[PDB]
């Protein structure tokens, strides 16, 4: 019983983990790019 | 009783990497 | 009848204080007037048909804290000056009289004026004693890292005092680790036992305080952040189990001195192991003959040199 | 006085610590251990948090039981079947 | 200009993202949210090292740099005194 | 682009400050260094220019009016225990940090500092002391521009260092002193995030109250019960008794009995809203 | 966890 | 030692205003005369809930149990589930949670089974509308109460899912001095296990009497069925009085019994909801005990509040003499410059209370 | 004698278990 406990605790752990970083590191990726997109289209327009 | 302060706290070196002696000249 | 003292004149009753001047917070409804009457007097609405630039942003922090600030003062301007004591309380730069009970007799006779007597007030947290886990390093002057479980003076808040603390470190963020030692040159997770206080609240560490002991050395020894305040801390140790293999058969191989009976063994069925080359493996089954004595199959042929391992907590 | 009898239970810990700080080392706290070095058995009290390599073995409870048939008398309801079929 | 024509930018450091992260010296574990204090627009900087993460610290002032694509900033100095000289042991952060 | 850089450099953390905006306590000054570097005759000199009258002995703390509205609170750190140097660090709105210019530094004037850097910048200012030692222009001025690079490591460069050369009559040079307490007059203070949100007090005096015939009865064993007093400082100090309050070195007494007194030493600025006349001491 | 609802009741 | 109180009088904000201090508290002599003495199972069930999201805490009822001692510790939250006897609703254990969640260690995710609805107790619409909005004017950005499952009396069956993201240091300070203007009324019309006309015969029982008003009326129809609508047949009504200018709300609520007409119900909350905006100067009387303790653990600073005269009344007294027990804080009080109405300007110093439960 | 101490160890080795 332990055994089945611990394996089905630990996937969770993990699985959040990676959901939790692929969220943060993407909405990182679309915001301030589209920012960096911008400031360097203002950059070229110049 | 008077307690000099030593090297280190001379000099303030911190953590550097060791650099060679031709650097010196 | 101004209730704004009937409030506070406990004697009178809450009933009794309404009366003047003119049940129970559990029910969260409050009460309301026979339906029929409400009606009646709900008829017309028309008693309540009345009801219905700073350059940069820094400023306007500044800004809200001052408006803030002069909202204060004029409030306490108006209040009476016995009022306001109640309220605020004596304020910085008033000269006032402390009375103290249950002094020891020693402060009273052990008194120099050279030594000053500070006095500081504490807020709740520092009243709470539970475990403080901290980041702490030790000092770059200091000559020597610190251990676990080692007496040191640590200066919190008003309070100064000495405590064991142990160190950690947190392996990946997966567990909390104890340390031994100090990292050389950076911090290190640091749990103690102590009066509580507030996050951000930073603290030095003092191995020795007499003069006598003082010696030629630097003294401060570590320095830190309060990053955490609990009661518990789980700080677990790396308990290495260690066996040594006697027949090996290709994968599958019998280890022995691992454990004392075969009741060990049964407990640790089904768990992960290792050899110090590496080689992973498994425990599949304790051997009848003699107690201790288990079965192991490994992902590759070990040798009698091997030496295996089972990694616990 | 009060604060003289304080220093006494704190002079009576301190007196236990140093002995403790100077004691050996329990066969827990001290890393790699064999059998030899422990209490024969102490390991069936001690509770130990160990990996295991592999699945376990699913036992064939009866709420699994009855997931399956449900499952089973579905499939009959709908009649759907994977089987083979003439070519 | 990324600051509106200065150099460097104050900010207010608000949270350390990647803290959980379980890679060590990962790209994540670097960064930090930070929002400008000029104007109030938060924006995510980089740390140059997870050992250097130790010092920043929320609620203290931090000065940023130009430099996980979208992050275009470095904190150059934190709590006036410079990271590396932090790094270096040649300093402390004063409080 | 230097404007904005310019208009950089004034932003800062929002912070609120505590200080009343009436009647502020006197500051703390702490007069910390090793021991002989001349911590009393220092003192001495300054009273003497800020009030025109010599202390012959100085004990505990010492209130001035230094200013139309500035007041002062002397306090010498006893130099041999390190206990004392650390809670005045806690409360020393400002520190005079003595230092032997013949020796050089010494560690605990480092160590009184990194207690400080860990604790909350106060003001600290850097008093050199014995350079009439040095029998040399060259060593001497040698010698100061290494002690001051060095103070500018520990404090912000550019911080101010004064010199002394030596000491007639046990007082310092008129012309130096004088120097001294106008800076000490132009410093402006900063927000801490342990003194603002805190309340505590430098007990000017001490005072026993327990009936003497208690003390035979019982014994003097027998707890006493003790009278504090002095000016309140931080956040404020609420009225009712029971409050929780720590004294360093002592423990965890609980107030009895409060009440406020008037002001011993009060600013002239207050009373002309209701000078050599206007400068006291107490 | 810590902490318990120490019920005394009969 | 400890803060004495007597009976079982305000029993869970008691306890509540303990856990917010750290004070140590004891409670005694509750229901000593009465022929069942002592604790209640509901509020033996609280304290256990409070058990459940603090850390360290000390709960001591006695042999005979007309005395509680508690020794408050750390807030802490997690994940939990609640199992909860019939004799309460959710409303009563949700709400003085509200208290405690956002200065918690780790977020409020409470799960809570039981009756959802009653005639003393706050309701969901009520929590959701009529007190949440009033955390997010004292800063409590994220609070949600998520409805699963509707559980009407007597069997129950429903389930509500309490989530508060938002952990603050302390509530912000609170200035409102003038009285909020009504911008429109809403409302939530809900029933279990019935037909869907019995929703729309209350609306228009709530419908008739406010149509006076020159107001946009918008009474949402959320009729449960299925599966979802829990064990037992019921329905109830709450009506919300919206100031978008500021973000006010003044609400009242009741479920309807057997035997009930839901035209009849309709039109008494109506007015009733109508009483209580005309006795409210800034809150409605049913959030000032949640306003008046977020002010008090606020910065060490005044906030100021309008409070018509209507609202100071017998509860409210004893929630102040409360108050000053526990925290020492004394809330004084000014009369309104205009002549037009009487409202009164309660201004309080916050403790300076903080939350040190948040991880940095 | 023996076996009854065996049997007493693994007795206490399965209370300890509960």
């Amino acid at each position: 019983f332990e055994a089945r406990q611990r394996i089905e605790e630990k996937n969770k752990e993990s699985s959040d983990y990676h959901a939790k970083m692929a969220h943060i590191v993407n909405t990182i990726n679309t915001e301030e790019g589209a920012e960096k997109n911008k400031y360097e289209r203002e950059r070229k327009l110049r | 009783g008077k307690r000099a302060i030593n090297y280190q706290i001379l000099k303030n070196k911190g953590l550097t990497p060791k650099r060679n002696k031709d650097n010196r000249n | 009848w101004n209730i704004g003292k009937l409030i506070y004149m406990d004697n009178i009753s809450p009933e009794e204080c309404i009366r003047r001047w003119r049940v129970d917070l559990e029910k969260f409804v409050p009460y309301f007037d026979t339906f029929e009457k409400l009606a009646k007097k709900w008829k017309s609405v028309d008693a309540i048909k009345e009801r219905f630039e700073y350059d940069t942003w820094y400023e306007l922090q500044k800004a809200k804290i001052s408006k803030q600030l002069e909202i204060n003062n004029i409030e306490y301007q108006e209040m009476t000056p016995e009022q306001r004591q109640r309220i605020e309380g004596f304020k910085a730069g008033s000269y006032v009289r402390i009375v103290f009970e249950k002094v020891p007799m020693e402060f009273v006779k052990n008194f120099n004026p050279k030594f000053p007597i500070v006095m500081g007030g504490l807020l709740p947290t520092e009243i709470k004693f539970g475990i403080v886990k901290a980041r702490l390093r030790r000092h770059r002057w200091h000559k020597k890292i610190l251990k676990t479980n080692d007496p040191l003076v640590l200066s919190l808040g008003w309070r100064r005092f000495q405590t064991l603390p142990i160190y950690t470190t947190t392996d990946s963020r997966t567990r909390t680790r104890m340390l031994k030692y100090t990292p050389e040159h950076t911090y290190c997770n640091a749990a103690f036992y102590g009066p509580l206080c507030s996050p951000n609240t930073p603290f030095c560490g003092v191995q020795i305080v007499a003069n006598s002991d003082t010696g030629n050395g630097f003294r401060i020894a570590a320095t830190g952040i309060v990053e955490e305040i609990d009661v518990n801390i789980e700080i677990v140790k790396k308990l290495k189990l260690v066996g040594f293999p006697y027949k090996i058969f290709k994968n599958t191989a019998f280890i022995k001195d691992m454990f004392s009976s075969a009741m060990e063994v049964a407990r640790f069925e089904g768990a992960q192991i290792k050899t110090v080359s590496g080689i992973r493996g498994e425990i599949k089954r304790a051997l009848s003959k003699p107690e201790g004595h288990y079965r192991a199959a490994f992902e590759d042929k070990i040798l009698m040199s091997d030496i295996v391992i089972l990694r616990s907590w | 006085s009060s604060f003289e009898k304080q220093q006494i239970e704190i002079r009576k810990q301190i007196e236990q610590l140093e002995n403790e700080a100077v004691a050996e080392k329990k066969w827990s706290l001290k890393g790699e251990v064999k059998a030899k070095d422990r209490p024969e058995d102490a390991l069936l009290t001690e509770e130990l948090e160990f990996d295991r390599t592999a699945k376990p073995v699913p036992v064939i409870t009866s709420e699994v039981t009855e997931s399956l048939e449900d499952m089973i008398r579905r499939r009959i309801q709908d009649s759907n079947f994977d089987d083979l079929q003439r070519r | 200009s990324p600051f509106g024509g200065s150099s460097h930018a104050k900010g207010i450091v608000l949270e350390k993202l990647g803290i959980e992260s379980k890679q060590p010296n990962s790209a994540i574990r670097k960064c930090v949210r930070v929002q400008l204090i000029k104007n109030g627009k938060k924006v995510t900087a980089f740390v140059p090292n997870d050992g250097c993460l130790n010092f920043v610290d929320e609620n203290d002032e931090v000065l940023l740099a130009g430099f996980i694509p979208g992050v275009r900033f470095k904190v150059v100095k934190v709590s006036g005194v410079s990271l590396l000289a932090l790094w270096k042991e040649k300093k402390e952060k004063p409080r | 682009q230097r404007s904005s850089d310019v208009n950089e450099r004034k932003l800062h953390v929002p912070m609120v400050d505590r200080t009343p905006e009436d009647d502020p306590p006197p500051f703390i000054v702490a007069v910390v260094g090793p021991p002989g570097t001349g911590k009393t005759t220092l003192i001495r000199s300054l009273v003497r220019r800020m009030t025109k009258s010599t202390l012959n002995d100085i004990q505990g703390p010492i209130t001035v009016v230094s200013g139309k509205h500035r007041r002062l609170t002397f306090l010498e750190c006893p130099a041999d225990d390190l206990n004392a140097m650390i809670d005045i660090a806690k409360i020393a709105d400002l520190v005079l940090l003595l230092i032997d210019g013949n020796f050089g530094f010494e560690m605990e004037t480092m160590e009184f500092l990194n207690i400080a850097q860990h604790h909350g910048m106060p003001r600290v200012l850097g008093v050199a002391t014995h350079l009439d030692l040095f029998k040399s222009q060259s060593t001497l001025r040698a010698s100061k521009k290494r002690l001051k690079h060095r103070f500018w490591t520990e404090v912000y460069q550019g911080a101010k260092l004064f010199y002394l050369s030596g000491v007639i009559n046990g007082r310092y040079p008129d012309r130096e002193i004088l120097n001294l307490s106008r800076f000490i007059s132009v410093m402006k203070f900063r927000p801490l995030k342990w003194r603002n949100e805190h309340p505590y007090m430098l007990a000017d005096r001490f005072t026993d109250l327990t009936h003497p015939e208690l003390i035979e009865t019982q014994g003097l064993q027998i707890d006493r019960k003790v009278a504090i007093y002095g000016y309140l400082h931080g956040t404020p100090l609420p009225s009712a008794p029971g409050t929780r309050v720590h004294i360093a070195g002592v423990g965890d007494f609980s107030v009895a009995q409060i009440e406020k007194l008037p002001d011993p030493c009060p600013t002239p600025f207050y009373q002309q809203k209701l000078d050599d006349k206007d400068k006291l001491i107490y | 966890k810590r902490g318990g609802v120490i019920d005394k009741r009969f | 030692k400890y803060t004495t109180f007597q009976g079982s009088q305000n029993f869970r904000l008691r306890i509540v205003l303990a856990t917010l201090s750290g004070k140590p508290i004891k409670i005694e002599k509750i229901r000593s005369g009465d022929l069942n003495p002592g604790l209640k199972d509901y509020e033996v069930s609280f304290l256990r809930l409070i058990e459940s999201v603090t850390n360290g805490s000390v709960i001591e009822i006695s042999y005979t149990g007309t005395t509680v001692i508690y020794r408050p510790g750390i807030i802490v939250g997690g994940a939990s589930t609640h199992i909860c006897p019939s004799s309460k609703p959710v409303g009563y254990f949700v709400e003085p949670m509200l208290y405690l969640a956002p200065f918690s260690k780790k977020k409020f995710s409470i799960l809570f089974k039981g009756i959802t609805a009653s005639h003393n107790d706050a309701g969901i619409e009520a929590i959701k509308w009529g007190l949440m909005p009033v955390m997010e004017k004292f800063g409590v950005r994220e609070c949600a109460l998520h409805t699963l499952k509707r559980g009407s009396p007597p069997l129950g069956g429903g389930e509500v899912h309490l989530v508060v993201d938002s952990l603050i240091a302390q509530p912000i300070t609170m200035h409102e001095i003038d009285r909020p203007i009504i911008s429109s009324i809403t409302g939530v019309a809900y029933s279990t296990r019935v037909s869907p006309s019995l929703v729309n015969r209350m609306i228009d029982g709530a419908k008739k009497v406010l149509k006076n008003l020159q107001c946009e009326v918008n009474i949402t129809a959320d009729v449960w069925r299925g599966e979802n609508s829990g064990k037992s047949p019921g329905w109830g009504i709450t009506l919300v009085a919206q100031s978008k200018q500021k973000g006010w709300s003044y609400f009242a609520e009741d479920i309807g019994d057997a035997g009930s007409i839901p035209e009849e119900l309709g039109e008494k909350v109506a007015c009733q909801l109508l009483e209580e905006i005309s006795k409210s100067a800034a809150v409605g009387r049913n959030q000032l005990p949640l306003a008046i303790v977020y002010m008090v653990i606020g910065k060490e600073d005044i906030g100021r509040l309008r409070i018509n005269k209507e609202q100071i009344d017998e509860r409210f007294i004893i929630l102040l003499r409360d108050i000053k027990k526990i925290f020492n804080t004394e809330v004084f009080l000014k009369p309104v410059d205009e002549a037009d109405n009487e409202d009164m300007i309660a201004t309080i110093k916050g403790i300076g209370f903080t939350n040190t439960s948040k991880k940095i | 004698t023996l076996a009854n101490n065996v049997e007493s160890k693994l007795r206490d080795d399965l209370e300890r278990l509960k």
